[PDB]
């Protein structure tokens, strides 16, 4: 329905796809090819990307940052998120304490070359620092101007509600979203937990990685073709999910939504994009891709929100089978 | 958890509410509606006196008494609107000594 | 809205003060030199358990009762401070048994 | 009566008058003559200039910037405000949200060319934003040095309550003002509203567009004079209005004031602005004006109000005939 | 007894005399006399030095920064007030406003070519600025680094509790110090209503003028000496108030103190600067000298302090005949 | 057991060796001897690393903050403290006031060439001072950027839990350490007070000297060595208290000490280090040498402390009989 929507219950506007970073940028692709998907990415209304720190051990924010200095553009138009948590080997380089937040927002404010990102988000929860040191930090940066916003990503519905409890008591900021998995076959938590919080508190949700990393893209039911992400190194932890029973009994599933998708007029990467955006619960959704072509049939897949119907939603859920209990 | 019985400031345990997981105050949806996310904390417009024996009853397990300054026509409309349910409204009824009429054969 | 009645705080909708608009709380210009702009309230300098029964005359819709310790000198003064009018005093009359003199023929 | 009088209950002191901008600055008049408006408005005792970011597209700005730069006055006898809402195509350059009073202040205070401005007002209440970020977002650029305070433009009496209500609560700073409509055909909300704000929480007016763009002004009686207001692009609904038979009653309301006008030794503007200087409910007006000649009549009608006593103040209200219900 | 004592109840210990700052620096004396009288008083143990923005219509500071600048004295080993009020000619430019104490304090700071002062004063009360935005301006000059503490001059007792109270609320900071005038002819405030304020809230004393602009110097008996105070222009007010009869009368008082000074080997100002320091409610006292004969008979007077017995004090008791009723 | 431990309940993770810094840096030891100091304990896993600014009238900071600026260590590896009390002659230069806590900070951080501390503690308690000026000027240097978190040092049990209250009602932030003296000769302090406070509020005990200046090395039973600490300047009161009886009672005391370090293969420093490791209690130790042999062999007893078994503290307890009354 609507393109731009309002992240959660704040005053950020954010287009319902975003451009993310992971491996591909810094990584798997070239530069000119980063230069590329990011001028068809912004021209196409998408104003939201993302990075974090641990990405290519800090070498996706370096080519993020040479972009919008080059092209030229408006920081006032652009979202730009960054994750903080593992930036270092030292022990006192990873945590959400005082220390590391404040430092690693600092230097991860060079590597973007920018001087505030919009969110700042917590990439995991810590166990070992106490919630009102991770509340106080994040309330200093956005004070001092380093951010905007803040959130939490893969915490807890318990953790979000107790960093909310400490921040309305010590008179600092609540956080305003969430970042958690979301597909076909991982919806238990952006179904019947974060709902629940949209409606008491008033945080959002961000999905990552709606494709499964190009399980869902329907590539890998011959094998593992060249140049693909599972063919790369540092992820047998990829390959050995889809070379496993499970994950062909997922590709078993795959092949009668590929029949549900030429219904449509779309293939399945662009009913499975569009079948994330069609709650109101979910303000956006986090993309990947590897060059031009995969972008564009992927940014194509607003149009099909329209197309689904009640009754493909129902039976979609009739061949996966895993809808949570509500 | 913080509840306001309109201005009265009443705060307990969250299993302490869980016990009786029926009533208004026990489920996470019907409470829901009574929030203000402002304060972080539960808004009831209500008599002030008479929560602090629906609170009592959560916290012994069970046992219902009635203030002595609220009326029994007042304390009969809180256990009817925090849903205490029957069992609950039938313990309020012999603790006052009116016995319910027996059903006849 | 906050009523702050020497140091217990009250704090009701605006909605079920508007239920009664000729009272003193009722009008917006007679209740207006008792604000607080410091503190975003109203500030009575007036007794403490008296109170509880003029708000549940609000809340319930027109019902007057009187608490146990307040006697009934005290309790007349308030009704005639917070203006609740002739229909609440006498509503307030038979409550305590005592029926006003019939006219003579 | 006084010339120099407190906005509101706050501690800045204003002058009655205050010359603001509109299409003559950047836009309708030259750079030439906006330095001669200034310098002959400054000189005679008013301080109070507005404009915002919204105006010529952010081009009557610079063009007042540079009067201030090259004229040499201390920044400390001046009053500047500035209004944040539209200044931007994007979907995140308008609106009320912590990204855009932030940066907005922060490139609206280079065009400038200052340190910061006097009042940062809200030019429209935002329906999207909540409440609670608008007021943390205004007290964040006072304490950071960039204001000094903060006011609403065009909010309801209900919103600038609610906006109070936060402030109070969250150990924030509230608004001191509020500018409202104000003259002989649109005079509701300051007569009837917010003098009930003036008594409760001590917000102020500052009325603006006393002349209601120069239809006050009676030159509008025998047609479109060459080079007006309404000879300009964009502003055909000022001429639907004028043109239609509700605009030609109020022509026909203004010819029974041009006698009241000649009686007492002034012409119809110098009336129509010293009839809203009457209370003490109304802080400044804000005045604006083409050339000298339109000025230094305008500025000269103090000593008008002397003169209105209560009985042509209660005979001109028989003209009008809008008096509102109180 | 004691010479470095606190200022009140706070944490700034200041030397028991202080040279102060008025007609004599900038104006009166020139500037190699200033040069001389600082540091033939900052080798005497006297760190704490006044000013205001008001003298000499701002020429006071440039001589009193110059020193330090030359000099090479550590800014740790001194203590620097300055007043705000009246600096301006301008309407907006006198006041305890918002925009005048954080434009009044920053145009103060270069030309004492400083980074901070260490109590910020409050020259006279303001009663058109509300006390919420007094307190809330005097917190931000603090945290932004401008000044370390603050304090009131010429207020009364209820308006230091009424500064007290609002800072208690909005979590804000309280005065530490009050500026209030006492000699043997004026000892009314600092004897029945600051000692309270010591006790109840923690607020010192620092009086100023102690000799009467030198009416208690005992110069004044025959007539206005050439190159007095007296002598110069702006200053009838004080020479109408010793040669008329209630100044006489005065004078006539100081005859019998004149022989109670030679009695304990002193003369008369080393007894009324060493009768003001006879309290413990009393933090400290601004001197006022004009050549170095003057300061350095002053600054002995801390050694007729012991001598000052509780029979010197009950019978110059008895020639004042002013002590306020308690 | 483990290495890296918190310090206290907050996020900041040290080494349980921390190198310390006295006489030593700058004085006894050159600067050579310094650089090699830190170079072979870094590599070891220390970080966390002392100063003040009364260590040779600010001269070990000058060669502590030489080495990281030469060696190009990442700021965000390491853990520097420094403590605030008596660096300055004047009165106004030693306390625990706004305006020593500010300067002393601003002046101790041009000497280290750094931009933040991670730790600032106050050395030892003022009277004078209340603590409300204390806690709200720890809390402005943090806010500042100055430092991250703050500790006291030899402050009582009470004036912890002071600095705590007033902390929790202001909404300011509590301490997060407390440096106490700790060996087997003085084992009062942290062993049946500090361990309730780490159960109540969670501040945590970062220990000083733990072989007492070098009596517990064993190198004092016949005499004075050369070149040793006792044979320095200024060090009279150490050598009075191992001249005493008293102190030679202790070396009595150390000669069966000594037949228990050999029995687990190790020295009597590598026992008093790895004595004081065995609690939770104790979050870190704060070592000293004066040159590399005698470093090596303090780190290596961190292996000693699997070895230290319930039977030999037991009897350990019987050497010494100063066990605390619990
Ligand atoms: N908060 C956290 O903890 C966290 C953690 C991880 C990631 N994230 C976020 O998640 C975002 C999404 O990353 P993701 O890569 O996992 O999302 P994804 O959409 O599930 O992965 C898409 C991958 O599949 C391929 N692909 C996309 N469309 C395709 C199409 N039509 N046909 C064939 N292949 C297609 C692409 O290249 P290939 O064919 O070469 O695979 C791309 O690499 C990241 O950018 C990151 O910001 C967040
Ligand atoms: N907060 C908001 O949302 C908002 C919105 C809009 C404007 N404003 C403020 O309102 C302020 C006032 O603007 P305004 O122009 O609408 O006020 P106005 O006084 O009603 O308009 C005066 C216009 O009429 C003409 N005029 C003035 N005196 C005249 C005279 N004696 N004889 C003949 N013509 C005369 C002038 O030139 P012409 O003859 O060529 O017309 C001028 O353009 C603006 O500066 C702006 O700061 C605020
Ligand atoms: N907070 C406020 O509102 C406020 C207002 C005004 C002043 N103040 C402070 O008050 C401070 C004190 O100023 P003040 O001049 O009025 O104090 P003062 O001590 O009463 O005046 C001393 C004057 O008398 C003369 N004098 C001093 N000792 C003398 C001696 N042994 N023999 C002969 N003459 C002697 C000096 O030169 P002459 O002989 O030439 O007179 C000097 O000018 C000022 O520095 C200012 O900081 C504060
Ligand atoms: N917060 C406070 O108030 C405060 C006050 C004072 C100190 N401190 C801290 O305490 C820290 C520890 O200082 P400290 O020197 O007193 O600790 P320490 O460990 O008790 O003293 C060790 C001294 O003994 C010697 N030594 C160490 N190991 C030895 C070994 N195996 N064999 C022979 N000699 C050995 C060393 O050289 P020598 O043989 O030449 O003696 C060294 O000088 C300081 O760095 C400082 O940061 C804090």
């Amino acid at each position: 329905l609507q393109f731009y929507r309002n992240l959660g219950k704040s005053g950020l506007r954010v287009s319902c796809l975003g451009l993310g970073t992971w491996v591909t940028f810094g990584g798997q692709i070239t530069d000119e090819m980063a230069e590329q998907l990011m001028t068809l990415a912004y021209d196409n209304g998408i104003n939201l990307f993302d990075t974090a720190e641990v990405y290519a051990a800090g070498k996706a924010e370096v080519v993020l940052g040479n972009i919008i200095k080059k092209k030229g553009w408006r920081r006032s138009s652009l979202v730009i998120t960054t994750k903080i948590f593992w930036g270092g080997k030292a022990e006192t380089e990873r945590g959400l304490s005082r220390k590391h937040i404040i430092e690693g927002l600092k230097a991860s404010l060079e590597r973007l070359q920018l001087e505030y990102v919009d969110v700042v988000f917590a990439n995991r929860p810590d166990p070992n620092t106490p919630m009102e040191e991770t509340v106080r930090a994040m309330t200093h940066v956005i004070n001092q101007g380093m951010a905007m916003y803040w959130g939490t990503s893969r915490w807890s519905s318990m953790e979000i509600m107790e960093a909310y409890s400490v921040a309305r008591q010590f008179n600092l900021t609540p956080p305003i979203c969430e970042q958690a998995e979301y597909h076909m076959f991982q919806r238990e938590k952006v179904e019947v937990q974060l709902p629940e919080l949209f409606h008491k508190i008033g945080v959002g949700a961000m999905t990552w990685s709606p494709l499964a990393c190009g399980i869902v893209s329907g590539k890998y039911d011959s094998g593992i073709p060249p140049y693909s992400r599972a063919s790369l190194k540092g992820y047998q932890w990829l390959k050995d999910k889809i070379l496993s029973e499970e994950g062909r009994r997922q590709q078993a599933k795959l092949k009668e939504l590929q029949a549900i998708a030429e219904r449509l007029g779309c293939t399945l990467p662009q009913l499975a994009i569009a079948w994330c955006l069609r709650n109101e619960g979910v303000s956006s959704v986090l993309l990947g891709a590897s060059n031009a072509d995969q972008l564009m049939e992927n940014i194509g897949a607003i149009q099909v929100l329209p197309k689904l119907s009640s009754s493909i939603i129902h039976e979609i859920d009739s061949i996966l089978g895993n809808k949570p209990y509500s | 958890v913080v509840i306001n019985i309109s201005g009265l400031r009443f705060e307990t345990q969250l299993k302490t509410l869980c016990q009786f997981p029926e009533t208004l105050l026990g489920d996470p949806k019907r409470r829901m509606r009574y929030f203000d996310p402002l304060r972080n904390e539960y808004f009831f417009d209500r008599n002030r006196p008479s929560f602090d024996a629906i609170l009592y009853y959560y916290q012994s397990g069970g046992r219902i008494r009635r203030p002595v300054n609220v009326p029994i026509d007042i304390f009969s409309e809180e256990i009817r609107f925090y849903q205490l349910g029957e069992e609950a409204m039938e313990k309020f009824r012999e603790d006052e000594g009116f016995l319910r009429e027996e059903e006849r054969p």
